[PDB]
Formats: C-alpha cells, sequence, structure tokens
C-alpha cells in the first residue's frame, strides 16, 4: 500500500507505518523490539534535529566565508572563538556538559518513566514536561506556538517533514565530514567548484575518492 | 473510430477520443491519473500556444529583420530603440511581475474552476470558461467559439505540436550552424549534399559563456559537440 | 467574502469572525484557541507600533531632510543623558505593557485607575482598551477595526522596507522614491543584484560596521547581509 525503501519488498511487522516517515527500512532488524524501537526512534529525532542545526549554521557560515565578511569555516570555527574571545576551551566543555547532562538526564528519565517529570520538582512546573509522545514533547516551553495540539492532520505532516528533513540533515553532515577530508575546503567552495565545471570537479577527479582513476 | 497513431496498435482505455487530437498515444501510461491527465493537458496547451508564438515570432523577425540573429536577439545591445543598452534588471522585474500576476490567475483556475473569471476591480466583466485552459470572452473578443469547436481545438491542439517541434528544430539548427531557420534552408538548398546534419552536426556554435552587462550568464548546446 | 486568495478554501480555524480575517494561515500558527489569542494582541501592537514608526519617520525626513533616520538615534543631542532617557523609558514602558499583559492574562483586572477610585475602564475585549483611549470614534466600530489592522498591516509591511532601503541605499524613503521614480529600470533590486549558478553579486551595505557613540563602537550591522541577492 505505502511506498516502501524497497519496492516489491514486503515490510517488516515491526515496522505497520504509524511512526513518522516509516519506509520499511530496517534489513539488519535492529528495531524489531518494541522498547528497543522506541529508543531508536528517539534517538533518531534527536540526531535529525541535531543535524538539522548543524547543517543550517554551517551553511549559513559558508555563506558568510563566501562573501566578504571575514566568516571562518567549520572546521576552524572553534579555534578561531577559542583564540580570537579570552574564552577557557575546559571551561566551556564543562558548561555545555553540565546544562546538556541536566536537559539529557530529564529527558531519559522521562522516557523511562513518562510523565514523571510533570510532578512539580523542578521549580513546580507541570504542563511544560508532561511530554505529548515518544521523541515528540510537547508543552509551552516547546512548542510555544502550541503546532502540536491543533490540527492533527497538519501535525502529522508536520511530523514526516521533520524526520525528512533530520535525515536529509544527517545524510548532509556525512557528506560535509566527506568532502572536508576529500578536497580540503569548505562545502560551499565545493559547490563553487563544481558549479564553475560539473564535467571535470566532481568525486570522480578528485583523485581521493576513487583510488583507481 | 477515430485513426490512432500506430497501425495495429490499441488505445489506452482512459483515451477514448473526448479530448482534441487524441490519437490513443500515451506509450509511458502518463495519463492514468485522472488529476495528472488534467494537469498534463493544461501543460501541453500552454506549451502549444507558447511554441505557436515563437516560431511565428522567429519566422517573422527573420523576414523583416533579417540581419539580427534570434538566438543573440536577447542580448541588450541588440534590442531596437527606444530599448537599446536598457537595463535588464527592470525588465526581468516587468516581467516577473505581470507573469506572476497572469499565471497566478491561471493556476487558481487550474485548482478550483470557475472562481477566478470575475475581474476583482470592476464588478460583472467575467469570462465564460467552458472548459479548463478556454477562458474565452477577453480572451476571444471575435467570438469563434459559437460554433463547430472540436475540430477547432484539434486544428489548435495539432498546429500547436507541430510548432513545439518546429521550435525546437529551430534551436538545434542555430546551435549546430549558427543561423536562422530561413538562412539555414535557403543554405541546404544551395548545396544538400553539403550542408546537412551529417556534417554541420559535432559542432556547437553556441559559445562557453555571454557577459551581459555585469553579471556572466553560462551557455551550452544540447549535445556535447565542438565548442 | 473576501480572501487572501480568491476562490481557495480558507482554513478551518479561521470562519471570518475576529478583524481582517482573510483566510490567509498556511502554517497554521493560529489552529490553537489560546495562541491565536494571544497573538491577536502581538498583531495590534505590530500594527500600532508601525503605523506610528511610520508616520514619525515620514515626518523625519520631510521636516528634517539633512537628518537620516537610520542615523536619528546618532545625531541627536538633548540636555537629558541617553542613561537617564533609557531609565525613564524603561520604567514607563515596563509600567504600560504590565498592565497590558494583565489585562491580557486576566481581562477586566487593570481596568481600574489606581490614584484616583472614580475612574474605571468600561468593559471592553482584550486589545481593544476604549474609554479614555477611544475619545473620538468617527463610523462604524468594525469598519474601523478592519481599516486599522489592514493599515497595521501595511505599515509593518513598509517599516520593514524602510529599513531594507536604509540598509541597501543609505537614503530614506522619500529620497529612495524620488530616486527610484528618476530611473525607474535601473534603480530597483533586480536592477542592484542578480545571481546566476556562476557568479553571485549583492549590493554593498552603505551602513558603516561601527558606529562611534561617545567612543563606545556601537556595532551597526545591516540585517542578514550574507543573505542578500
Ligand atoms: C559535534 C562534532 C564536532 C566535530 C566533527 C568537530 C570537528 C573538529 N573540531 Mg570541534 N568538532 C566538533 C565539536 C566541538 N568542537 C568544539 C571545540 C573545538 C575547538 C576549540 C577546536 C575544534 C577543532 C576541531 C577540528 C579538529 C579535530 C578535533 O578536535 O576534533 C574533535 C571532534 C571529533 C573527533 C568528532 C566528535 C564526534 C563527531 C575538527 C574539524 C579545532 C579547530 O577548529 O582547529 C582548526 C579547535 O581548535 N573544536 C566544541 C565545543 C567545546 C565542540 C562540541 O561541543
Ligand atoms: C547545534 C548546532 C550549532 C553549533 C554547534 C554551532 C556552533 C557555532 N556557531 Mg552557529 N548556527 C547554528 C547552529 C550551530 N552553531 C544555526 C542553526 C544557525 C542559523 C542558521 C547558526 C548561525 C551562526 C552564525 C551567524 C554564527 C554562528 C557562529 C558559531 C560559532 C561561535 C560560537 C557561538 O555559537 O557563538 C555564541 C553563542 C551564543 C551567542 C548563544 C548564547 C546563549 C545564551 C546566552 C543562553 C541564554 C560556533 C562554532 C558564529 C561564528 O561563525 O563564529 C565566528 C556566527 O557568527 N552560528
Ligand atoms: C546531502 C546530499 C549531498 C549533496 C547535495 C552533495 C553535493 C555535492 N557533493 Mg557530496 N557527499 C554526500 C552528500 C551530498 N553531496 C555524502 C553523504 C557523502 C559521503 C559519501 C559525500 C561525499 C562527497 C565527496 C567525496 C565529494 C562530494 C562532492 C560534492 C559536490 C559536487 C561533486 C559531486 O557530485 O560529487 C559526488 C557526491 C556523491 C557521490 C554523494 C552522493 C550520495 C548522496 C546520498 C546523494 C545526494 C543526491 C541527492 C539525493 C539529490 C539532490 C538533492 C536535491 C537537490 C534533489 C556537490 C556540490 C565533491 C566535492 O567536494 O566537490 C569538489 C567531492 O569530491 N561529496
Ligand atoms: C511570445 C513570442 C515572442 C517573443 C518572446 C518575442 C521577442 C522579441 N521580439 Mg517578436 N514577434 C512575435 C513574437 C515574439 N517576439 C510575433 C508573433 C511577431 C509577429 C507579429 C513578432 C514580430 C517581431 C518584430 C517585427 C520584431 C520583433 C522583435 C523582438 C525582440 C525585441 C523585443 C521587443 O519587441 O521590444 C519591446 C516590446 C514591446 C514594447 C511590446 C524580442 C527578443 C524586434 C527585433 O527583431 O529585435 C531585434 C522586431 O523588430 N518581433
Ligand atoms: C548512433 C551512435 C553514435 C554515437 C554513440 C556517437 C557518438 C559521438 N559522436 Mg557521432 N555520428 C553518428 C552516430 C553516433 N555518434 C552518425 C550516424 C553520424 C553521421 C551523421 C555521426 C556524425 C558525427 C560527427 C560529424 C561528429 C560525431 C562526433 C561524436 C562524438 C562527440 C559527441 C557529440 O556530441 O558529437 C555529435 C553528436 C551526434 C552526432 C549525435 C549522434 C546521435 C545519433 C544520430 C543517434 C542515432 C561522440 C563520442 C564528433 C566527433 O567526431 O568527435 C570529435 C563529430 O564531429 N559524430
Ligand atoms: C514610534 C514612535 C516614534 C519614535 C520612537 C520617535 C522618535 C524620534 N523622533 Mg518622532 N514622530 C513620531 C513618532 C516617533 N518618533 C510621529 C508619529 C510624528 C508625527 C507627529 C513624529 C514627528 C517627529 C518630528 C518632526 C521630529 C521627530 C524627531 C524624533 C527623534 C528625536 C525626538 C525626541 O525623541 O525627543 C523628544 C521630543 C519631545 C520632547 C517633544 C515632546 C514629546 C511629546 C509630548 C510626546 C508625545 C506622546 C505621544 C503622542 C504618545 C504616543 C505613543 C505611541 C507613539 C507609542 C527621535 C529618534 C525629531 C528628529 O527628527 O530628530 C532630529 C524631529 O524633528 N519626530
Ligand atoms: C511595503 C511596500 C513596499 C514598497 C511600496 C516598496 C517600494 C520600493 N522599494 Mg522596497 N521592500 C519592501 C517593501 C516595499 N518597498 C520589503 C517588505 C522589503 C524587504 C524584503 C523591501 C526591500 C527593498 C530593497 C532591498 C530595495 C527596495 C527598494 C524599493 C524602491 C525601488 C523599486 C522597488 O520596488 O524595488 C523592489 C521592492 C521589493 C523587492 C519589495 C516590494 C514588495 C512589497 C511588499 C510590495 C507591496 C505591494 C503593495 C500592494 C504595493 C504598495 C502600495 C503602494 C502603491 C503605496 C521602491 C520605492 C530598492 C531601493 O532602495 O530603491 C533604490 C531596494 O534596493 N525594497
Ligand atoms: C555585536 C556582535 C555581533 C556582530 C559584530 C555580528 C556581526 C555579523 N553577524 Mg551576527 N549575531 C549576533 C551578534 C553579532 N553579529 C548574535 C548575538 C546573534 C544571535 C541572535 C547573531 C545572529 C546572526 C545571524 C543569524 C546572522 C548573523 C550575521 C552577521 C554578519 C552580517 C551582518 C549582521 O549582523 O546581520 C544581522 C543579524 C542579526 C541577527 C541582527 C542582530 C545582531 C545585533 C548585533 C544584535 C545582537 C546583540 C546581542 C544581544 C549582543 C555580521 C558580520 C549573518 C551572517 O552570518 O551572514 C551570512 C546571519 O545570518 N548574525
Ligand atoms: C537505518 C539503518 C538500519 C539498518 O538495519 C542498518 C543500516 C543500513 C546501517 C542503517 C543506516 C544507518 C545510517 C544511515 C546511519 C547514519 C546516521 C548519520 C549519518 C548520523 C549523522 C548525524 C549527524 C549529526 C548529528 C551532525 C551534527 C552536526 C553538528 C552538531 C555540527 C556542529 C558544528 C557546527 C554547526 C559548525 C561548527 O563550526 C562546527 C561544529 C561544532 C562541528
Ligand atoms: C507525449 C509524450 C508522452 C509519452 O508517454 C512519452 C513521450 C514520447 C516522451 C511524450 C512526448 C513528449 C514530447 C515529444 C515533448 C516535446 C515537447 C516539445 C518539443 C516542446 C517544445 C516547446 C517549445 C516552446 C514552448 C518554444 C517556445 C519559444 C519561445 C518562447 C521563443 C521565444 C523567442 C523568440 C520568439 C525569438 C526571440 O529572438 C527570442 C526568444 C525569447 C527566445
Ligand atoms: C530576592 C530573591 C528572589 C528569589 C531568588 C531565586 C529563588 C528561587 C526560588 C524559586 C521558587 C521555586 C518554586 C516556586 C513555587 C513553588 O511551585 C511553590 N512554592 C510550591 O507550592
Amino acid at each position: 500500500v505505502r511506498p516502501v525503501w524497497f519496492p516489491g519488498n514486503p515490510p517488516p511487522a515491526h515496522l505497520d507505518g504509524s511512526l513518522a516517515g516509516d519506509y520499511g527500512f530496517d534489513p539488519l532488524f535492529l528495531g524489531q523490539e518494541p522498547q528497543t524501537l522506541k529508543w531508536y526512534v528517539q534517538a533518531e529525532l534527536v540526531h535529525g534535529r541535531f543535524a538539522m542545526l548543524g547543517a543550517a549554521g554551517i551553511i549559513l557560515t559558508s555563506i558568510g566565508a563566501k562573501v566578504g565578511l571575514g566568516f571562518p569555516e567549520w572546521y576552524d570555527a572553534g579555534k578561531v572563538v577559542v583564540e580570537k574571545n579570552n574564552i577557557d576551551f575546559p571551561t566551556l566543555m564543562v558548561i555545555q556538559f553540565y546544562l546538556m547532562g541536566w536537559a539529557e538526564t530529564k529527558r531519559w528519565y522521562d522516557f523511562k518513566n513518562p510523565g514523571s517529570q510533570a510532578d512539580g520538582s523542578f521549580l513546580g512546573f507541570t504542563e511544560e514536561f508532561k511530554g505529548l509522545e515518544n521523541g515528540y514533547p510537547g508543552g509551552r516551553f516547546f512548542d510555544p506556538m502550541g503546532l502540536s495540539r491543533g490540527d492533527a492532520a497538519k501535525y502529522q505532516e508536520y511530523k514526516q517533514k521533520e524526520v525528512k528533513n533530520g535525515r536529509l540533515a544527517m545524510i548532509a553532515c556525512l557528506g560535509f565530514a566527506a568532502q572536508y577530508a576529500a578536497t580540503g575546503k569548505g562545502p560551499l567552495d565545493n559547490l563553487a567548484d563544481h558549479l564553475a565545471d560539473p564535467n571535470h570537479v566532481n568525486f570522480a577527479t578528485n583523485g581521493v575518492s576513487i583510488p583507481i582513476a | 473510430d477515430r485513426k490512432l497513431w500506430a497501425p495495429g496498435v490499441v488505445a489506452p482505455e482512459y483515451l477514448k477520443g473526448d479530448l482534441a487530437g487524441d490519437y490513443g498515444w500515451d506509450p509511458l501510461g502518463l495519463g492514468a491519473d485522472p488529476t495528472a491527465l488534467k494537469w498534463y493537458r493544461q501543460s501541453e496547451l500552454q506549451h502549444a500556444r507558447w511554441a505557436m508564438l515563437g516560431v511565428a515570432g522567429v519566422l517573422v523577425q527573420e523576414i523583416v529583420k533579417p540581419d539580427v540573429y534570434f538566438y543573440e536577439a536577447g542580448l541588450p545591445q541588440n534590442l531596437p530603440e527606444p530599448f537599446t543598452n536598457i537595463n535588464m534588471g527592470g525588465l526581468l522585474a516587468w516581467e516577473f511581475i505581470l507573469m506572476h500576476w497572469v499565471e497566478v490567475r491561471r493556476w487558481q483556475d487550474y485548482k478550483n474552476f470557475g472562481s477566478v473569471n470575475e475581474d476583482p476591480i470592476f464588478k460583472g466583466n467575467k469570462v465564460p470558461n467552458p472548459e479548463m485552459g478556454y477562458p474565452g470572452g477577453i480572451f476571444d473578443p471575435f467570438g469563434f467559439s459559437k460554433g463547430n469547436l472540436k475540430e477547432l481545438q484539434t486544428k489548435e491542439i495539432k498546429n500547436g505540436r507541430l510548432a513545439m517541434i518546429a521550435y525546437m528544430a529551430f534551436i538545434l539548427q542555430a546551435q549546430a550552424t549558427g543561423k536562422g531557420p530561413l538562412a539555414a534552408l535557403s543554405a541546404h538548398l544551395s548545396n544538400p549534399f553539403g550542408n546537412n546534419i551529417l556534417k554541420n552536426i559535432g559542432t556547437c556554435t553556441v559559445p562557453h559563456s555571454v557577459d551581459v552587462q555585469g553579471l556572466t550568464i553560462p551557455l551550452t548546446c544540447l549535445w556535447p559537440g565542438s565548442q | 467574502r473576501p480572501l487572501w486568495l480568491p476562490g481557495s478554501t480558507p482554513p478551518a480555524h479561521l470562519k471570518g469572525d475576529l478583524p481582517g480575517d482573510f483566510g490567509f494561515d498556511p502554517l497554521g500558527l493560529g489552529a490553537n484557541a489560546e495562541s491565536l489569542k494571544w497573538f491577536k494582541e502581538s498583531e495590534l501592537v505590530h500594527s500600532r507600533w508601525a503605523m506610528a514608526a511610520v508616520a514619525g519617520i515620514l515626518v523625519q525626513e520631510i521636516v528634517r531632510p539633512d537628518v537620516f533616520w537610520y542615523n536619528a538615534g546618532k545625531e541627536v543631542e538633548s540636555p537629558l543623558g541617553p542613561l537617564g532617557l533609557l531609565a525613564v523609558e524603561f520604567f514607563l514602558m515596563h509600567w504600560v505593557e504590565v498592565r497590558r499583559w494583565q489585562d491580557l492574562r486576566k481581562p477586566g483586572s487593570v481596568d481600574q485607575d489606581p490614584i484616583f477610585s472614580q475612574y474605571k475602564l468600561p468593559p471592553h475585549e482584550v486589545g481593544y482598551p476604549g474609554g479614555v483611549f477611544a475619545p473620538f470614534i468617527p463610523g462604524d466600530l468594525a469598519e474601523l477595526k478592519v481599516k486599522e489592522i489592514k493599515n497595521g498591516r501595511l505599515a509593518m509591511l513598509a517599516f520593514v522596507g524602510f529599513v531594507m532601503a536604509a540598509q541597501v541605499t543609505g537614503k530614506g524613503p522619500i529620497a529612495a522614491l524620488q530616486e527610484h521614480l528618476a530611473d525607474p529600470w535601473g534603480t530597483t533590486i533586480f536592477s542592484k543584484a542578480a545571481v546566476v549558478p556562476g557568479q553571485a553579486v549583492a549590493p554593498p551595505c552603505k551602513i558603516p560596521a561601527s558606529v562611534s557613540y561617545k567612543g563606545i563602537e556601537i556595532p551597526t550591522p545591516c540585517f542578514l547581509q550574507g543573505l542578500w541577492p
């Protein structure tokens, strides 16, 4: 009925199309168990959201780098910020780990006991941490626009858009890493080199991707 | 029954002959979806009309102005007075605004049939619009639709298809030889065994790029010939 | 019924009740009742602020053609110090915004005058105070409300255009209008820049990166200059 990752192949039993972006792609059966699939769903959503933020930031910084704005590349921004501003790298790492630890720990214990964070033990906030579904934490803090509490069809469509954009951003980040390790320049520099000559500037002519070329 | 495109073939079940110019030709089956079929019919009508306008424009331009190349006629240095060396940005702005308005109206007519016939400023000025892609009224002031519209629409779609083929032939002829269709026809008539596609092919007269005032526009031929 | 797209089906959450309802919500940000109630006040405040700002910029340029509005906060000297002016503005604006916010969350709760117990605002809607705030109302209430929201939307887009034109050309609204009328085919944004697969040119930012205001170097950058076409 619904389209799958491999046309003609029947979709697995653990993938019935209830989740967003369900194409029945699981040849290794890593998510056959329900709890394991739940954990992997939250992991994929977090991965896609982080990948989306990273892809947007990398694209914007490379845009500012191509134009005469002085923006450093994404593979040198850390050194530029730490050396330009008197910022201690271990101190920043510890602060980031503290904030991420608090947020991810609350999220983890909410995954173990759904709705437990809504008891009011954190400054009295209750409905802001009640949670809607697995990997979809609705509330006035995470969703102040209230898009998750109205027009169910639009919400499901946005869920499909979010999972697809997340997978695309993950592939984009992997492409950024491979492009930097193979060509040595930024993603927009590679795009300009390819647009200048697409027949001779690609992965088949970089001299690194195809060793027999 | 109507005549099909191939002798002995069987026309598709979705092509019974209701629309004009239906030869029962659909090797890819792109007309299986009715919504997609209606959209493709509108797209074919737009392509047919635009191609007829382009073919007639190229021919009349080559007749009236035989020294101006239709391929390079888009340059600002080839525009006639008083539009010579005009800023192409404002020209693009004009075309974008007007074309965007009319195309949005046409698209809305396709999505919701008979919902944008009335003039939004002067009430009472509407168009009859019998079918999709056939507004009429102000668009057909001579009133030639009050008769046999089936054969007229058939002639329109057939002439449009011939014009589509003709304009693509014009593009490839100008890309391989570097001259207008009338000039290329005269050159072929001068020596048919010397000026044909057997020798003119493989050469792409279109340059690599063009510098229209400040920005550079990349150009290419339809085939990997010799630049 | 007037709509933002003739012959289009408006969204289910828009039934044409609120003023200026033209069935325009592709993202569905107004589907929720509470979100729509808050956004209505936000849009009203934005409308009035933008109308006041556009009128101020126009009168400022017409009366004073030598003072740039973008530089209005820089080349204006007053006996009242900038810190004192900021403190006065922060306290007064904080007081009025607190009263408005409390009326939003709790209607009919801050309509009473604290200094004098005899003054009190009459019952009204949220976002439309009335009473002392509306001494003269010439015309229909609903008609004037629709006119207010339409003028506010136009003023919001006008202020955005003012900022962008002042950042791209460095001229005021009247100056930009005259310059555009002088050479309309070459002074539009399409004439100033274009993007192609082989080249990406954008107009330069006429606003300096830093402004020396009493030796502090206030950064004044062009809004998303890297994303400029
Ligand atoms: C996120 C999608 C994506 C996109 C849009 C690009 C785009 C580009 N890549 Mg890249 N790449 C990607 C993913 C992507 N890549 C991934 C996941 C990897 C790891 C295997 C790489 C590894 C890679 C290398 C080593 C190189 C490039 C290079 C390039 C540039 C041109 C030459 C080329 O086509 O090489 C070929 C790219 C591939 C064979 C990767 C294709 C695999 C992905 C999954 C398909 C993406 C296609 C997408 C679905 C269709 C377009 C999306 C949309 C517009 C419709 C070009 C701008 C070259 C460069 O840097 O220019 C100098 C270069 O040498 N890429
Ligand atoms: C968004 C509202 C707004 C803002 C922030 C400004 C801000 C500014 N204006 Mg301006 N103005 C506005 C609206 C606004 N104006 C409107 C609507 C008009 C049309 C009547 C004007 C007409 C105007 C002129 C003619 C001039 C300015 C000038 C100035 C600058 C210095 C004047 C100053 O503040 O000293 C203090 C001002 C006074 C001490 C005068 C008394 C202030 C009265 C009593 C306050 C009125 C209260 C008001 C009715 C309440 C409505 C609130 C609502 C707008 C939110 C300054 C940056 C001057 C300038 O260009 O600088 C060189 C100048 O020449 N404005
Ligand atoms: C509020 C309506 C409005 C109006 C009347 C104008 C008018 C003008 N703009 Mg501006 N602009 C606007 C909004 C507007 N803009 C917005 C929202 C932005 C941010 C995207 C910009 C960004 C912008 C830039 C960067 C530039 C201009 C420039 C200009 C001037 C040159 C021609 C041009 O139109 O360029 C192009 C204008 C646009 C691409 C945006 C126009 C879109 C608006 C929203 C249309 C409003 C439609 C409405 C029915 C008509 C207004 C009513 C009117 C009859 C009173 C011109 C006087 C140029 C200039 O400075 O002059 C030298 C210039 O470079 N505009
Ligand atoms: C499904 C399945 C199942 C079956 O059974 C089997 C198989 C086949 C195996 C499979 C598959 C899988 C896969 C594909 C995976 C992948 C993933 C990824 C890629 C991720 C990423 C992911 C990615 C990510 C997160 C990323 C992120 C990023 C980021 C943050 C960034 C950041 C940054 C920035 C901004 C800039 C600066 O300057 C630097 C930094 C700091 C660096
Ligand atoms: C049906 C089907 C289906 C099945 O299933 C499959 C298959 C087989 C695939 C199919 C087929 C298809 C086809 C054939 C297609 C084709 C088309 C065309 C040709 C078009 C053109 C089309 C064409 C066209 C529009 C054209 C147009 C033109 C124009 C505008 C022009 C303009 C101009 C002129 C005047 C001149 C000047 O100087 C300049 C210019 C400006 C340049
Ligand atoms: C001048 C000191 C002002 C306060 C400084 C920060 C103190 C932080 C205390 C925040 C209070 C958190 C809990 C607040 C309300 C609780 O929900 C109720 N007391 C539970 O019944």
